[PDB]
């Protein structure tokens, strides 16, 4: 199954 | 300063239920922390944005510390404190409302 996408904080 | 763990930690929880729990809260700035079901032993900060979009940020636990992006925190309390009071998590948005599990 395709993994979900994760975000990175605005400061990184 | 940050709310106690019982107020925002959900244990191992998949993304679908995490988003449902945040949309039941329904307020921008709502957040929770969960263990990822897909990458067990690593954690996720799930956050309901001003645009009714849940954002998910990995938190990697290493040596009793927590890493999000390239930033190191010694506790999840310190991490939540930082993105509640010190730095924006998204442009113009900080952590506001901890969401507790319906079961502790």
């Amino acid at each position: 199954e395709e993994e979900n996408i994760y975000s990175v904080p605005h400061d990184s | 300063t940050a709310p106690p763990t019982n107020q925002w930690y959900h244990g191992k929880l998949d993304r679908t239920i995490a988003e449902e729990r945040l949309r039941q809260a329904g307020k921008s700035g709502s957040y929770l922390i969960r263990e990822s079901d897909r990458r067990p032993g690593s954690f996720v900060l799930s956050f309901l944005s001003q645009m009714n979009v849940v954002n998910h940020f990995r938190i990697i636990a290493m040596s009793g510390d927590y890493y999000i992006g390239g930033r190191r925190f010694s506790s999840l309390s310190d991490l939540i404190g930082y993105y509640s009071h010190v730095s924006s998590l998204l442009k113009g948005e900080k952590l506001l409302y901890p969401v507790a599990p319906p079961e502790p």
